[PDB]
């Protein structure tokens, strides 16, 4: 876990971008890797920094495991630029508004080997088939135009994405790192670790079940209804 | 070695060498060179250069570079020779870069970074750049920004103007990070500060933008400004200026109004003998000058302004009348404008019914304005003043006269001589662009210095880097930022410096014998060697950790401190070593008296006469300490806060010095000891460092944090003595009936609710028997005012223990504008312990505002914690 | 006091109180076997050493709970503040006991007081004030209510704990003068009682409503009959800010003195 | 140590009068006065106030200051 005493969010996005390549160096060189991010776009900017300061190492197109003649049949069907030129050095990104060919693409080169790292939107932690041997966490915190104000990833969400590395069939181990908050460092210092507590809501989302159940007649009078409680 | 200029000779008098070199010839204009109206150049940058018909020369020479290319560019111009309206070009290019048909300038694509190497002119400078460029609409400040409450609001500027420090600060804690690629340009205007002890943060800076560049693989012009001096190669260098198509040199003969040299060295030894050599000196000289001409005279202190005129009065009463009459008979020449403005705030008075005045930042504020239009407008012949008036705003005269060029630092504990900018800035002020055919200036020195100021006003001097000294502290906050993670990187880093240039091309100087420098041709054993001293410093007093068998470095939260408040690495290991939680306020002073920033501030016999009066009248105990450097330092910053004035002038300065770096100081204090947790000393340095930003004791009434109160007003309230938060119960009658100041009541009332104010709720729930879940609620309870508040609230929200002793949690929760009356909800966790305590505090404090808190007890009296889980 | 000097000496000693605290005696003298026995946690014995100033006594109030099914062992689990000012040989505070809702579950167990000089005898100005308290006090028990004497000892802080005894209870009713030895004092007017210092709870902290608890450096501000509310939070230390308005408020001062020095040099933000 | 004693204080008189002049002017001057009272086996003090006036003015209560002062080295 990867603690930022930057608060403000942009600042602290920003400041993580080097410290990303340098978890891929050092926790997983030459095996594949996945980067979750808070934002739709982020994955095209994250690519892309991954990129240039690739250049920085003097070491250019280090996640590529193909030569450029191989990848053409696959880049002929992309309508997305940037995802070209992302791709063509090994990194390529997956997020809501690409195509489903698209995905499918950027997922058979990940998985087939071809390109060593790929950026993912926090949205595809889910949905994903793909996994990977390192797994990076970028920035905890999403945006909510409903508050004005950032908040943190829901718990299993985060555990999701770290099960996302895992490579029984091949590797001796998987490795995660989360780049968050000096705030939140704490909390998944505790929780990541330990078996996890679990509440039940019923209490507070409890009406549209009673009316739906007492229309079944399952809840005749209040009597039944402390029962089906 | 010096050289002479033309007709340059040496004449020495008893006591004192005098050297004279006349006004130098002006380059003839080549075959078909003529100026450039402001007609010739592109369409859009005419704009804005509005009462100039003409260019000047050199402007002339190089607008085309300017404008048709993104090559570097170096100048290297006389003082005088209007350098601004050159780089000013170099931006209405970038301002142009981005343009539209149907709207002008968008403002979103760029922002242009100013480096200008003194206050007063950065500040004057967004004075008039704001006027000119407001035909386009775009926005110009300077950057004084607190890092978080304008950030936001910078965020909407462009062309920013800022001193190189602020610069590197601002990038250390990365509030640059936001505003780079937005980056296509950025002026070093006065470059040769890279001579100053200033210099390795110029040096800095660069080298940290080249080295940027090339990683990022996206460009950015920089346009380097300087005095004429030798070494402009190697600045060209620096700046990755093509010499070719990139290098502007002009020598000492291109200054518009010409310069007539004088300078006389003092060969008196004894100091007594010598404070009337020069005053005799003055005389003669101003005497010289006494008909029709006008002098200037630049003395380093603030109350000898005044000092040295009245002398000058005396002696011309003293000499029977005569050198009076400085005008063309008895009514001619308005000496009844010298007459009627007779009431004025300084000690003007006495001197302006007289041919003279005085001039300087401290005795007054708009005077200063009503003195230089008098200036200006020739109705005296003879002003005294400071540098601050040759930095600040620009008036001319026709002779101006330099006593004793030594000042007094307060860094370095002694007296040394003023520095280069000072001088080349001061004398630069010699002669009128307009009415004036040629100006002189005379240097009045110790003849042992006074090669040096010849090697300088003539291009003798050697412009090398001070960066060696600095070197540890530079290295560090380069790990801190993660441009440096091992031995490699560094050297590659030094390998963009200045420093790396002129240990290339003058190994001799820098301590390189040729043939180590032939066995290693690329000083990357140097390199390596440099560097690796550093890396030692920076293990040793912990900022960094670095193993010699790896070469990789490893920051430390004490080394981000450091960098991002500037402290050197001695003063960090002190309070490393020196804090610990249980810490009096009576000890914090002591700790931070021991900061290496001030390891040459001494205790002079004098002023210990003083000293132990203000120890006696400070309110936070010393007494740990007897008369030595600790004592002075304490006792001063209590002065300061105590808000006491001093008889002393060498003191003044200090306490000034001691002052103006106690707030960096203080914060990275609390930084440290916040981050440890440590509840108390937390708070009491939070509190020490409002204490100063605001220059008051909590003892004092909030209310005065909002200067527009009227002072017998709050000395009223703080008479009774009626708990401030007890305010809010009354209306605005009730207010005023306290103080019997009814007048008053509405007013107060104002300010009041001025005050920022939260009121703050919570919602507690136990997770595990180990951990609890905190949703705080807060809710803004005063009235907002950008005038006052402005665009963003600070406030520190950190959940404290049992006896509010250790820290358990703690954020930094900001509130914007748009956002007051709109409650905030925070959610965090934090832990429970063994013996299950009576409750928790969440305190909620303002960052800036003082005496401005909040408290929540939360109690566990109630709580059942869930019942432990199985195996 | 001089108020001046006697002010800093003594100010610059207390930052080094907190060193006292981890070098504590306890009496262990004849326990009587009938009585009960108090158990003191030591975190609120810190703090509260930690206050405290080495001339003039402060004093705190006692609150506990007997564990359950243990009835002749009190557990002290809070101590409470009030407006206060002392002596060096007394404690001057107020006539109101403390009220408050944190403290309904508890029973008050006396008060505990620093003593500048060691002395093996419960000082008559405390026995005086104890008995006087409980005059007045039915809430107080004569049996269950004990006094906590805590001196400064070389490097040191070393503590016993007395009750009256009936005579002794009589006589403090009786008393009025408070000097060093009034007539009719007796050894035989207080007992000792059996005490423990513990690290396996933790005390907590009451203290003042809408000010802090040391008015020793306001004496006129401090009345028998005043009265005030509580709160759940930590003491302030002797010397805190707070306590000593007086003194942060001695600015005689003209604005102008900053007219002088107006090179202004700033450059950091 | 007590001629040192009172030398510290003749420069606070020194700096009194003068203010805070650079080091070598401060303690030159104290080398002068120092210098022309000294010789109160001179005497004088006709020629005292000529060896003073070679100071010119330095008003008067001060002066005797520095007299009771120089008396006591």
């Amino acid at each position: 876990i990867q603690g930022f005493n930057i608060s403000h969010t942009q600042t602290r996005l920003l400041s993580m971008a080097k410290p990303v390549y340098h978890a891929i160096t050092k926790h997983s060189p030459k095996k594949p890797v996945i980067v979750f991010v808070p934002s739709r776009k982020q994955t095209r900017l994250t690519a892309i920094d991954i990129l240039t300061t690739c250049a920085a190492d003097i070491q250019r197109q280090r996640f590529l495991h193909c030569t450029e003649k191989d990848l053409i049949p696959y880049l002929e069907k992309l309508s997305d630029s940037t995802l070209k030129e992302t791709l063509l050095n090994g990194v390529g990104y997956l997020h809501e508004g690409l195509s489903p060919m698209e995905r499918r693409l950027v997922e058979q080169l990940f998985s087939s080997g071809a390109i060593q790292v790929v950026v993912a939107s926090r949205s595809l932690c889910w949905g994903m088939n793909v996994a990977a041997h390192l797994v990076i966490i970028m920035d905890t915190q999403y945006y909510n135009g409903k508050i004005h104000a950032y908040v943190d990833y829901p718990i299993y969400d985060v555990l999701q994405m770290v099960g996302h590395a895992n490579r029984p069939l091949q590797d001796d181990e998987g490795r995660c790192v989360i780049m968050c908050q000096g705030s939140k460092k704490d909390f998944f210092k505790k929780f990541l670790y330990e078996p996890l507590p679990v509440e039940s809501h019923l209490d507070h989302c409890m009406h549209d079940h009673f009316n739906a159940e007492i229309v079944t007649k399952t809840i005749e009078n209040k009597q039944d209804a402390v029962d089906y409680l | 070695r010096c050289q002479l200029p033309d007709g340059s000779f040496r004449r020495q008098r008893k006591g004192y060498e005098e050297v004279h070199v006349p006004a130098l010839k002006p380059k003839p204009f080549g075959s078909e060179e003529q100026l450039l109206p402001v007609e010739k150049l592109p369409k859009y940058a005419q704009a804005g250069f509005e009462g100039f018909k003409t260019l000047n020369r050199i402007q002339s020479k190089l607008y085309r570079a300017a404008l048709e290319t993104d090559e570097n560019l170096l100048l290297c111009a006389p003082t005088g020779a209007g350098k601004t309206n050159v780089a000013l070009m170099c931006m209405l290019r970038e301002i142009g870069k981005h343009i539209n048909m149907d709207g002008t300038i968008n403002v979103d694509d760029f922002k242009i970074i100013y480096i200008a190497p003194m206050r007063s002119l950065v500040q004057e400078m967004v004075g008039s750049f704001g006027k000119r460029l407001a035909t386009y609409g775009i926005t110009v400040a300077e950057l004084t920004g607190d890092h978080q409450l304008c950030k936001e609001e910078i965020s909407a500027t462009q062309i920013i103007v800022c001193t190189p420090e602020k610069w590197d600060i601002i990038t250390r804690k990365g509030g640059e990070r936001t505003y780079t690629q937005l980056v296509r340009l950025i002026i070093l205007d006065e470059i040769h500060l890279l001579h100053d002890d200033r210099g390795p943060v110029l040096e800095a800076l660069v080298a940290r933008a080249i080295r940027n560049i090339e990683m990022t693989q996206e460009d950015v012009r920089l346009i380097g400004l300087s005095a004429t001096l030798p070494n402009y190669e190697d600045v060209a260098t620096f700046l990755r200026v093509d010499p070719a198509k990139g290098l502007f040199y002009f020598d000492n003969s291109f200054r518009p109004v010409p310069l007539e040299q004088t300078y006389v060295g003092i060969t008196e030894k004894k100091a007594i003998k010598r404070f009337q050599i020069m005053n005799e000196i003055v005389y003669e000289k101003i005497m010289e000058h006494a008909g029709k001409n006008q002098v200037l005279v630049f003395v380093h202190s603030r109350k000898e302004t005044g000092k040295t005129a009245r002398a000058i009065r005396d002696m011309c009463l003293e000499k029977d009348t005569l050198g009076l009459f400085l005008r063309e008979g008895s009514a001619s020449t308005e000496v009844l404008r010298t007459e009627a403005e007779q009431c004025k705030n300084l000690e003007l008075k006495d001197l302006l019914p007289y041919g003279f005045a005085i001039h300087h930042a401290g005795m007054t504020r708009v005077d200063r304005t009503l003195v230089e239009d008098l200036f200006a407008d020739k109705h005296i012949q003879v002003l005294v003043s400071t540098a601050t008036l040759a930095w600040g705003v620009n008036l001319p005269a026709h002779t101006v006269i330099i006593k004793g060029t030594q000042v007094y630092s307060p860094e370095k504990g002694r007296w040394t001589e003023l520095g280069a900018l000072d001088i080349l800035q001061m004398l630069g002020r010699a002669g009128r662009p307009q009415y004036d055919t040629k100006g002189e200036g005379i240097l009045i020195t110790s003849h042992g210095e006074l090669q040096y100021y010849l090697s300088l006003l003539n291009q003798q001097l050697p412009i090398e880097s001070q960066m060696v000294s600095k070197l540890p502290d530079m290295l560090n906050a380069e790990i801190v930022l993660g441009n440096v993670q091992n031995a490699k990187d560094a050297v590659n880093w030094l390998g963009y410096a200045y420093l790396y240039i002129r240990m290339l091309r003058s190994p001799t100087l820098y301590g390189i014998s040729h043939d180590d420098l032939k066995g290693d041709p690329l000083l990357d054993q140097r390199r390596l060697d440099l560097v690796h001293t550093a890396a030692l410093m920076l293990d040793k007093n912990n900022l960094v950790k670095y193993d010699k068998k790896t070469g990789n470095f490893q920051v430390t939260e004490l080394g981000r401190i450091a960098s991002h408040y500037y402290i050197t690495n001695d003063t960090v290991q002190t309070y490393n070593q020196l804090l610990k939680p249980t810490l009096s306020e009576i000890e914090l002073f002591r700790v931070f008296s021991l900061s290496s920033e001030f390891k040459n501030i001494t205790v002079r016999e004098e002023e210990k006469l003083e000293l132990q009066k203000l120890l006696e009248r400070v309110p936070i105990p010393v007494k740990e300490s007897i008369e030595e450097p600790s004592a002075k330092i304490n006792v001063l910053l209590q002065a300061f806060i105590s808000q006491l004035k001093l008889e002393g002038f060498a003191l003044m300065a200090d306490m000034v010095y001691v002052t103006q770096s106690a707030g960096r100081l203080m914060r990275a204090i609390f930084e440290i000891v916040l981050n440890r947790g440590w509840a108390q000393l937390t708070d009491k340095t939070l509190n020490l460092c409002k204490m100063i930003d605001k220059r008051m004791w909590q003892s004092m009434c909030p209310l005065r944090q909002f200067r527009k109160l009227p002072e017998e007003v709050v000395k009223k309230i703080e008479k009774k003595n009626f708990p401030f938060e007890r305010l809010y119960d009354l209306n605005h009658n009730e207010i005023g009936e306290l103080i019997r100041m009814p007048k008053m009541g509405k007013t107060i009332h104002k300010y009041v609710h001025l005050f920022p104010k939260l009121e703050l709720s919570v919602h507690l729930q136990p997770i595990t028997r180990s951990t609890l879940k905190v949703e705080l609620t807060i809710t803004p309870d005063f009235q907002w005012d950008e005038k006052v508040h402005g665009s963003s609230e600070a406030f520190w929200i950190l959940v404290e223990d049992v006896d509010s002793e250790v820290i358990l949690h703690h954020e930094y929760f900001l509130l914007k504008a748009k956002y007051a009356q709109d409650e905030h909800l925070i959610t965090f966790f934090v832990p429970v312990f063994e013996p299950l305590p009576p409750q928790y505090f969440i305190r909620v404090v303002s960052d800036r505002w003082l005496s401005c808190e909040t408290q929540l007890p939360v109690s566990f009296r109630h709580l059942i914690l869930p019942e432990k889980y199985p195996p | 006091f001089s108020s001046k000097t006697e002010w800093r000496v003594r100010a610059i000693s207390a930052a080094n109180l907190h060193l006292r605290t981890n070098h504590i005696y306890v009496s262990s003298d004849d326990i009587k076997e009938t009585g009960y026995t108090y158990i003191l946690p030591k975190n609120v014995l810190k703090k509260f050493i930690c206050i405290s100033d080495l001339r003039a006594q402060i004093a705190g109030y006692l609150y506990g709970v007997s564990p359950p099914d243990n009835p002749q062992v009190k557990e002290i689990r809070c101590i409470v503040m009030v407006p206060q000012w002392g002596t060096h040989q007394t404690v001057h505070l107020p006539g109101q006991l403390p009220q408050h809702e944190y403290l309904k579950e508890m029973e008050p167990l006396g008060w505990i007081h620093t003593q500048p000089n060691e002395s093996p005898q419960l000082s008559p100005q405390d026995v005086t004030t104890h008995a006087k308290i409980m005059a007045d006090n039915p809430s107080w028990d004569g049996e269950k209510t004990i006094i906590i004497t805590c001196s400064f000892t070389p490097g040191s802080c070393t503590l016993t704990a007395y009750k009256l005894t009936p005579s002794g209870y009589e006589w403090g009713r009786q008393n009025t003068d408070k000097g060093n030895n009034p007539k009719g004092y007796l050894p035989s007017h207080y007992e000792r009682v059996q005490m423990l210092l513990s690290d396996r709870f933790l005390g907590f902290f009451m203290v003042p409503a809408q000010s802090s608890w040391n008015y020793n450096f306001m004496g006129v501000r401090h009345d028998p009959n005043m009265k005030y509310e509580l709160q759940l939070a930590n003491p302030k230390e002797f010397y805190h800010e707070v306590h000593r308005p007086s003194h942060f408020l001695n600015f005689a001062l003209l604005q102008e003195g900053e007219v002088y020095s107006a090179d202004r040099e700033d450059l950091y933000a | 140590k007590e001629t040192r004693e009172t030398y510290e204080v003749l420069l606070s008189f020194i700096q009194a009068a003068l203010g805070d002049q650079p080091r070598d002017i401060l303690c030159g001057a104290a080398d002068e006065v120092l210098a022309v009272l000294k010789n109160e086996k001179l005497r004088d003090k006709e020629r005292r106030k000529e060896i003073d006036l070679l100071l010119g003015q330095t008003d008067d209560t001060r002066y005797h200051v520095l007299v009771n002062l120089g008396k006591k080295i």
